[PDB]
RNA sequence: UGUUCACCCACUAAUAGGGAACGUGAGCUGGGUUUAGACCGUCGUGAGACAGGUUAGUUUUACCCUACUGAUGAUGUGUUGU
RNA sequence: GAAUGGAUGAACGAGAUUCCCACUGUCCCUACCUACUAUCCAGCGAAACCACAGCCAAGGGAACGGGCUUGGCGGAAUCAG
RNA sequence: CCUCUGGCAUGUUGGAACAAUGUAGGUAAGGGAAGUCGGCAAGCCGGAUCCGUAACUUCGGGAUAAGGAUUGGCUCUAAGG
RNA sequence: UGGAGCCGCCGCAGGUGCAGAUCUUGGUGGUAGUAGCAAAUAUUCAAACGAGAACUUUGAAGGCCGAAGUGGAGAAGGGUU
């Protein structure tokens, strides 16, 4: 509903952009319900979001 | 490629604020500011350009 | 918001402007 | 409160107002005489097509630039247009209508719009800069409303 | 002061009330005028325009350069099926005009007669006529009707015919017949009223009223094209580059002192959708439906006598924005004015075509039926077939 | 040629003369008159002047009423359609 | 008309003129396509201007009238130009 | 010009059609400036390699003067530590 | 309607009568539901929240800025944004 802080906070602990986070859509309430890291982060050992991979640029 | 900013808040290229790139062990680079490179000492003498061996510069 | 200053005076119309001349 | 043209029998008619109410004037005086003297279901009925763009509001006396439709020969007009919060506002207060109807005893499907009413409000005025450095005025025009129904079957 | 440089006018003063037409089928304006020393006949028909083919024919005027010669001529082919009579109506000549006395229909009338008098078919209850179709049946209605026709015969001067077109036989959309009064010039107004009467719940073909190599009137609303500038509607000149306010416009209306605009200066408004009558234009050949003895004779629409092939005047894929012509049908010398699937009213000349260019016989050689579905390049499907071989779909 | 005028080449049946706020800049252009910058010639001690010559010099607004071009329409025909 | 400088003059000039080669809608002579507008609609919504307001011909007038006089005549509400 | 890291929702709104006149791009048979105060705008040429390059001149230039030929892919050869 | 002061006569006095002054202040109309909300290519589908979703959020797709950026940080300035 309100993922924003949540989306911000990942991006600031898995240094990455917030264009890798990606937020679960089924769950969203357990992600929503989670207003800081450490809960964030536990979200993470969970593996509820994950760092999406890089968009692929080759080189052959 | 990490492009990165300074830690102070002298934002021009001053010979005060000269850096140079170190790879940390958190995986990332990063400024450190760069001592200014002093000289060695020139003889009273005046007539010999080069300076003075012996002494740290 | 402060109370907005009555507009500029345009110096439109003179000798410079050659959109509209009298007889001269 | 009082209203204009008090009904003559109070027993068996019902009131609401509304006031301050960020409508355009001239949309809700016109949909308010395009609904004048309808029955409430068929009021509804055709504010919900106003609301669908199924049937038109004809635009009698503010009709200035107002485009043409065909849906207007209904009326005998040509000019109509469908303005959809003055719909939804006036259909708002025929739903109070409605229920002040039911507070006081009245019988549901057999009431008239005997009197409705729209008024100007105090303005809301607010800015737009134009050129060379000007400021000129951008008012809201809202609109008192005040409505009578009546049974009259 | 004056103008500089004369110049002539841009458009015409007697085509400027421009507005679209309140009338989609063209209308009759001037009948032929009548003189009782020849039969009774029709004096116009009603068709609708199919396409545009060539006409190789042989030129057979002395003096020209192209004497004995081939020439390729353009040319409109017109869908026209034999129309049905389903009333007359009866005129007289009062000092404010020409006024219509009675008109008095046909016992049975088709349905698609009867669309015309509807504006939705589907939500009517296809009532009309029903209490006018008993006046016949019984004697005093017919006693009455034929006092009303005993009355035309006394005091109608000029006899007009009503006559539908078929819409069952021609493959447009629309199913709603056309009516249309059809002045019948000819003898006296008695055996005028017989001939009419006779020729009541009929089938009128396009022999009994068109010929070979007569010089024709085409009367029939332009193809529109909208609200178009003064540039494409009056041909004026452009405005140079250089212009400010724009450069497909009219500069100078007028003057000061009244000249304030007029009729005769140029605007921007509508284009096309203008009724218009076009005078002379030559029919090469009246043309023969399918008619079936054995089987489809599909070889007498466009097979002449030095061609001598199988060919119809359908091209290869049809016409196109039209459909497949499969009745007899009309074929014009020249462009004839509206788009495809236009009703379209031939009527006989108003003046007597007494030249070599009117009066020349036209003797056909080769019908083009090419596919004008693009650069067409074979006649036909078998010609196509036996050029082409065998393909990957056989 | 900015030209109004003028003269010349060619075609043509003929290349007649004019008006409408010296028709027509909320139609265009700004070519030369007629702002402010400059150069030359004459006059003036000078600032400056010169229907003397040259050069570069912002061409504003219609959505209002009428007129016109197009389009819905309107009054009577009881209502509609042909 | 001669340092209120005269004459010549390579290179240079968003300086001012004339001609030629190629080129092109500048034109003969215009046509078509695309994007954003303009059109209609949901919402929001001003400003200049305004004696009253607005159909013309002639006459006279303060010497070019929407109004006065004599004629022509005029028919609700509007939309895009 | 396209893509990766990073950033965003197209810049004070959207929906339906594709009228005129516009604003910004284009394309036009034949002629090539006959248009216009005036080649104004638009259009031609354009990178690189190999030739070749006049008058004049302050001998430095003009000069990329002017004017020609070539340019893709694939498979090789020879040379350059 | 209103809720708390007011008038006639004899005399005195004045900051004593508005239709204009491109009058001063305040308010309101026609224009007008009109001009306009058109500079920098672009949004679409499903779900969550709610009375309410084209603009919030999440997921997916297609895009743009293209490392002299529509990215990451400072100075002047703003002062809690
Ligand atoms: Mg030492
Ligand atoms: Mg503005
Ligand atoms: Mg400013
Ligand atoms: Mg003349
Ligand atoms: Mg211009
Ligand atoms: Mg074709
Ligand atoms: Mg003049
Ligand atoms: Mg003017
Ligand atoms: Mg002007
Ligand atoms: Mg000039
Ligand atoms: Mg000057
Ligand atoms: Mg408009
Ligand atoms: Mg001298
Ligand atoms: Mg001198
Ligand atoms: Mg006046
Ligand atoms: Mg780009
Ligand atoms: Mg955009
Ligand atoms: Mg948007
Ligand atoms: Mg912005
Ligand atoms: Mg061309
Ligand atoms: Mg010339
Ligand atoms: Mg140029
Ligand atoms: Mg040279
Ligand atoms: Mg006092
Ligand atoms: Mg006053
Ligand atoms: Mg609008
Ligand atoms: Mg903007
Ligand atoms: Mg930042
Ligand atoms: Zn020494």
């Amino acid at each position: 509903s309100m993922l924003r802080l949540q989306k911000r906070l990942a991006s600031s602990v898995l240094r990455c952009g917030k264009k890798k986070v990606w937020l679960d859509p089924n769950e969203t309430n357990e992600i929503a319900n989670a207003n800081s890291r450490q809960q964030i982060r536990k979200l993470i050992k969970d593996g509820l979001i994950i760092r999406k991979p890089v968009t692929v640029h080759s080189r052959a | 490629v990490q492009r990165l900013t300074y830690r102070r808040r002298l934002s021009y290229n001053t010979a005060s604020n000269k850096t140079r790139l170190s790879r940390t062990p958190g995986n990332r680079i990063v400024y450190l500011y760069t001592k200014k490179v002093g000289k060695a000492p020139k003889s009273a003498c005046g007539v010999c350009p080069g300076r003075l061996r012996g002494v740290r510069a | 918001d402060p109370v907005p200053y009555q507009p500029p005076f345009l110096c439109q119309w003179g000798r410079h402007q050659p959109a509209w001349k009298p007889l001269m | 409160v009082r209203y204009s043209l008090d009904p003559e029998n109070p027993t068996k008619s019902c009131k609401s107002r509304g006031s301050n109410l960020r409508v355009h004037f001239k949309n809700t005086r016109e949909t308010a005489q395009a609904i004048k003297g309808m029955h409430i279901r068929k009021a509804t009925k055709y504010l919900k097509d106003v609301t669908l763009k199924k049937q038109c509001v004809p635009f009698r006396r503010y009709n200035g630039g107002v485009g043409r439709c065909a849906q207007a020969k209904q009326w005998g007009w040509t000019q109509g247009r469908w303005p959809k919060k003055s719909a939804e506002f006036l259909l708002h207060m025929l739903k109070n209508a409605e229920s002040n109807a039911e507070l006081k005893g009245l019988d549901v499907d057999s009431l008239v719009i005997e009197h409705i009413q729209v008024n100007k409000a105090p303005k809301m005025r607010r800015r737009t800069y134009r050129a060379h450095g000007r400021i000129n005025p951008y008012m809201s025009s809202p609109c008192h409303i005040e409505m009578i129904l009546t049974e009259k079957e | 002061s004056h103008r500089k440089f004369s110049a002539p006018r841009h458009g015409s003063l007697g085509f400027l009330p421009r507005k679209r037409s309140s009338r989609h089928r063209g209308k009759v304006k001037s009948f032929p005028k009548d003189d009782p020393s020849k039969p009774v006949h029709l004096t116009a028909f009603l068709g609708y325009k199919a396409g545009m083919t060539h006409i190789v024919r042989e030129v057979d005027r002395p003096g020209s350069k192209v004497n004995k010669k081939e020439v390729v001529e353009a040319v409109t082919i017109v869908e026209t099926p034999p129309m049905v009579v389903v009333g007359i109506v009866g005129y007289v000549e009062t000092p404010r005009g020409l006024r219509t006395f009675k008109t008095v229909f046909a016992e049975h009338i088709s349905d698609e007669c009867k669309r015309r008098f509807y504006k939705n078919w589907h939500k009517s209850k296809k009532k009309a006529f029903t209490k006018y179709c008993k006046k016949w049946q019984d004697d005093a209605g017919k006693r009455q009707l034929d006092k009303d026709f005993s009355s035309m015969k006394k005091y109608c001067q000029v006899i007009r015919v009503l006559a539908h077109t078929q819409m069952r036989l021609l493959p447009l959309r629309q199913k709603k017949a056309h009516l249309m009064e059809i002045q019948v010039n000819g003898g006296t107004v008695a055996e005028k009223l017989d001939w009419a009467r006779e020729r009541l719940e009929q089938q009128v073909p396009v022999s009994q009223v068109f010929g070979q190599d007569e010089m024709i009137d085409v009367i029939g609303v332009t193809k529109g094209k909208g609200y178009k500038g003064v540039t494409s509607r009056w041909h004026t000149k452009k405005l140079p580059r250089k212009t400010h306010r724009g450069l497909r416009k009219v500069a100078c209306i007028g003057a000061w002192h009244p000249a304030r605009v007029a009729f005769s200066v140029a605007r921007a408004g509508q284009k096309g959708y203008h009724h218009r009558t076009e005078i002379n234009k030559k029919i090469y050949k009246i043309g023969q439906g399918y008619l079936i003895k054995d089987g489809k004779l599909i070889k007498n629409n466009a097979s002449t006598d030095y061609d001598l092939s199988d060919k119809s005047i359908n091209p290869l894929g049809g016409f196109v924005h039209y459909g497949e012509v499969t009745n007899d049908f009309v074929m014009l010398k020249g462009c004839v004015v509206g788009t495809k699937k236009r009703v379209l009213t031939l009527r006989k000349s108003l003046l007597v075509q007494t030249k070599r260019r009117a009066l020349e016989k036209i003797d056909l050689k080769f019908i083009d039926t090419t596919s004008k579905f693009g650069h067409g390049r074979f006649q036909t499907v078998e010609e196509k077939k036996a050029f082409m071989g065998p393909l990957k779909k056989d």
